[PDB]
């Protein structure tokens, strides 16, 4: 039993209690808005919401955004499971998590999409499922950077098997010839800049409009 | 005594904590109001723009608003399922009436100032007492959430509007329906009825030897009706993306229109044509008003501002 | 001794070193470049940069934001200690850390604050400062807003002691009558959105400009 | 033969990772060279707009280039404190030259094409035997770093820049210094000396019964001086930022500059207006060059992107 997709929910060591806080809006948002895309994971995906191209490109197709800061495989799971994707009909989902997964190896990570994919189309059979691949992350090449490569890898193999499923792997010219990520790409070198998620939501936009075009009758 | 629907915006109102839901004209006063996801209802002067008073006690969110024919009485609609009465001798709430079982999405106070009207999630169109607070009839129809409500100009008729991409026209005696529209392709967000220029008949008036409306879908596309034969008679087929506003213009030269395709059309159903486009806010416009009298129209969104047009 | 204010570099527990990558790039900076504006920091400061008021308001200012998410004072001193202060001369410095150092008790944190402010204007004698009073957090009322709210106290009684520094504790309306931040002021309720940062720069861009308009022969 | 500066940029050429630092013309083929903080020279068709090639092979950062007359050598400057010579056949560097203990800011090959100049941090400028690579003179002279060196028209004299906010202009032969040119109120970034043009007296010519230089400073103000009296003779309060970079029109017409402003400014010294201004970048411009003989000047600046306009 593979500890990464074991559901288990944030426990609040700060005082704010903010993770909770969080997902509740996003239960309340479950409970009366209708989107047609949903995005869920960390937050890469959180942080798109705050640059210009997010209004640019995904507002206009009544997308949510359901991510948090820091979540993991085991969170995000534990969000769905708890009412995340109830009354909603989305037509596709954005699932992007994983790269905050330290404690847990690369083939444990897959295992972890691989399991939040599985109750996606149990809870929402309806909906094409795009899961956007890890990101190069660091300065210099590292361990990470191959533990996400691995994960990627995986899921190019076990994804194609599972309902209404594609990998998205991104690759912008986020990691040059002498192996270094620029910090106009990645402002720490691990969270993107509005150029880098320039570069990641051109095509993901496309590929969503594709999957959009396909049926409409909801 | 032709009529000015454009320039650019010529007063934005910002106040609002979360995005507008519906904006109205008071019949008398020179204020207008605004409903929210605040959950508050708020009151400007459109001539001036001024932060008036905020009406507050919902729980919620408020989704529809409607004056009766005095401008005395205010309803309004929300998440909570409820719908308060309101006072406008300014102040306060007088009651507030349960029933549905789930979002309520539009309300109307009906001509004779008598009774409220009500559709909600629950599938459901109620009918209110307004003295006392009763249900006192219950519409069941299509198969799914009903978005809108509205009288007909006589108060004998009403027009609802619903996720099972249909058009509903109801007896309101009687409860029995005159007609389905059926011929929309995605969910109906809209309806308005004609008023004084049923002569728009001349756009399509053959046929061989009658009642009108106005919907709006995700389709993108207005379609004009009428209940008597159940065929529809046009579609504005328009700009980029779900339609959220219907209206006719004060005579009948105009019908105006805006969507989330972040803009406020007004078309030129003399002969088809959409004859100007303004580009109104930074996210989508989620309502319209023309005011029958004077030279203001209003406009609010989802970018939370309620705008003001001449 | 005051744990808040001994200096202390982060120690990397993940594996891909950003906390010293993003440092070292700060030094580079340091090197070469000569601003007349500096801002340090944590997150508040480093993500300033990422919305577009940064290039209307502070870029043309001659502005180096030296700004590390999750930094806690001691890290900031430490970074401050080990040479993100020379060559530069900078006109003025905003200094914004502490809501990150859970683990202190406010007067600890108001003491690590004082010993940054006491380092720069020993470093950097020409330097005017400004130090932005921490924000409050949280959706509903908690102990943090508590605490940052002392710390601003103690500042506001600490600062007019020591040599050029003021405290500018801006408030925009982050806490409404019901005690509720809205997430369109911080999507996650601790980070401002691209509305949160415009309440907090105009502000600050204003007094700055003053203080640079005070004395320009560097 | 009247010019045209003008348009809508038609090429924006992108490539660089890094802040662009200076721009250049070739001076017989239908090419321009870019540094930047990259560490790379790169290399346009300006005509075309092609990525050419790559120069590498500095550590840090290029802060100047520099063709010597035929063409066929060019050097370059940077922050690894080396002053790299390099071969167009193509593609070889063939001498790396060490002296300065810091950045090195500019450089320049002489007329005859035999020496080369640089300048630093150092508070230094030296002067480097092509084909030796030796370093054969050095000026001590500015109390801070230096800025930028150019010679004179006819190779005699160096005019040298810097932090002190000084503008010293210096006999290459005996290493004294004609003129320190003083009123400067921030430092100095830039200088060109005027050409084909000292008819310009014209517009200050009185006194009673000569070489002259432009200064471009963090002012944000350009003067105009002539050595031999060491007055400023105009000084053009144009816009709003540092200015980084200052040029003479082919003819005398004109004066270019460009700007910590995102701009680039015509000055019209006939009446000291400044006659047109195109916001050229979306952050600093850092370098212009315009072309002796065909219709172009080329822009750089920290967007990364170097720009040709027609």
């Amino acid at each position: 039993s593979n500890p990464a997709a074991i559901p288990h929910a944030a426990e609040d060591i700060q005082g704010d209690d903010r993770w909770m806080s969080q997902h509740n809006r996003f239960v309340l948002d479950c409970k009366d808005k209708e989107p047609d895309v949903l995005f869920v994971g960390d937050s890469m995906v959180q942080l798109m919401q705050q640059y210009e191209i997010w209004r640019e490109l995904f507002s206009p197709l009544h997308a949510l955004n359901f991510g948090i800061g820091g979540d993991t495989t085991r969170h995000v799971l534990w969000r769905l499971k708890n009412g995340e994707l109830e009354n909603i009909k989305p037509k596709v989902i954005v699932v992007w998590v994983g790269t905050n997964n330290h404690e847990n190896t690369a083939e444990e990570v897959a295992g972890g999409i691989e399991a939040i994919v599985q109750l996606i189309n149990t809870r929402q059979p309806q909906a094409k499922i795009i899961v956007l691949g890890l990101l190069p992350r660091g300065e210099k090449p590292n361990p990470l950077r191959q533990k996400n490569a691995k994960v990627n890898q995986l899921l190019k193999v076990s994804l194609p098997k599972l309902a209404n499923v594609q990998l998205l792997d991104t690759d912008g010219g986020f990691v040059h010839s002498d192996g270094a990520i620029s910090c106009h790409d990645m402002f720490d070198f691990l969270h993107l800049t509005g150029g880098g998620y320039a570069k990641i939501c051109k095509p993901l936009h496309e590929l969503i409009m594709q999957l959009l075009e396909e049926t409409p009758e909801e | 005594k032709e009529w000015i629907p454009r320039p650019p915006e010529k007063y934005a109102l910002s106040g609002h904590r979360s995005p507008v839901t519906r904006v109205i004209f008071h019949p008398v006063f020179s204020v207008m109001v605004s409903a929210s996801e605040d959950a508050t209802i708020k009151v400007w002067d459109y001539e001036t723009g001024d932060f008036e008073r905020t009406l507050k006690g919902h729980t919620d969110s408020v989704q529809d608003i409607s004056f009766d024919h005095s401008g005395k009485l205010l309803a309004s609609c929300s998440a909570d399922m409820t719908i308060k009465l309101w006072d406008f001798q300014g102040f306060e709430c007088i009651r507030t009436m349960h029933g549905h079982d789930h979002n309520v999405s539009s309300v109307s106070i009906m001509p004779n100032g008598d009774h409220i009207v009500s559709a909600s999630r629950d599938k459901t169109i109620k009918m209110w007492e307004v003295q006392t607070g009763y249900c006192v009839k219950t519409f069941t129809g299509h198969r799914e959430w009903v978005r809108m409500v509205r009288p007909n100009q006589d108060g004998t008729l009403i027009a609802s509007c619903s996720n099972d991409q249909t058009v509903r026209v109801w007896v309101v005696a009687t409860k029995e329906c005159k007609a389905e529209l059926r011929e929309h392709r995605h969910v109906v967000e809209c309806i308005s009825w004609a008023p004084e220029s049923s002569y728009s008949s001349i756009s399509e008036a053959t046929g061989s030897e009658g009642p009108f409306l106005l919907s709006g879908s995700r389709d993108k596309t207005i379609k004009m009706w009428d209940v008597s034969t159940g065929m529809c008679l046009m579609t504005l087929v328009g700009h980029d993306n779900w339609v959220r506003g219907v209206l006719f213009h004060s005579g009948g030269k105009f019908i105006l229109s805006c969507a989330d395709d972040k803009t406020l059309r007004v078309w030129d159903y003399k002969n088809k044509r959409c004859m100007k486009t303004l580009n109104a806010h930074e996210h989508f416009v989620t309502s319209l008003d023309f005011h029958k009298t004077a030279p203001y129209v209003v406009t609010g969104s989802v970018d939370q501002t309620v705008k003001v047009w001449e």
